[PDB]
């Protein structure tokens, strides 16, 4: 929520109170209204730690989150 | 046709082996 701070701002200020609802109904992604985020300006290495989780059901995730991110390149990919 | 050599090397290093990885590597240094 700090990364590009407008105090003087009643949306921005509002995203906090949709937040905290989002939080108080138990949702994991409540950074997600965050005006930052939502452009893609910060992310956090926190979710890599999801993405490992993740994998604990899902066996393909960190081999799909690669190719995305070309980490891995397989031919005809 | 470049790109037929292009794919013949991909197919190569997409095959190749930890142990040539780690040859190539000490190849690479000792050069």
């Amino acid at each position: 929520r700090f990364m590009q701070f407008r105090a003087k701002d009643s949306y921005s200020l509002a995203l906090s109170k949709l937040e905290k609802r989002e939080r108080e109904n138990g949702s994991n992604l409540a950074f997600m209204f965050r005006l930052p985020f939502a452009a893609g300006r910060v992310f956090s290495i926190s979710m890599l730690d999801t993405l490992l989780y993740q994998s604990f059901v899902k066996d393909y995730m960190i081999t799909i989150t690669r190719l995305l991110l070309g980490l891995d390149t397989t031919p005809g990919s | 046709a470049a790109a037929e050599w292009i794919s013949q090397q991909r197919l190569s290093l997409y095959r190749r082996s930890e142990r040539q990885e780690l040859s190539e590597l000490v190849k690479n240094r000792m050069k």
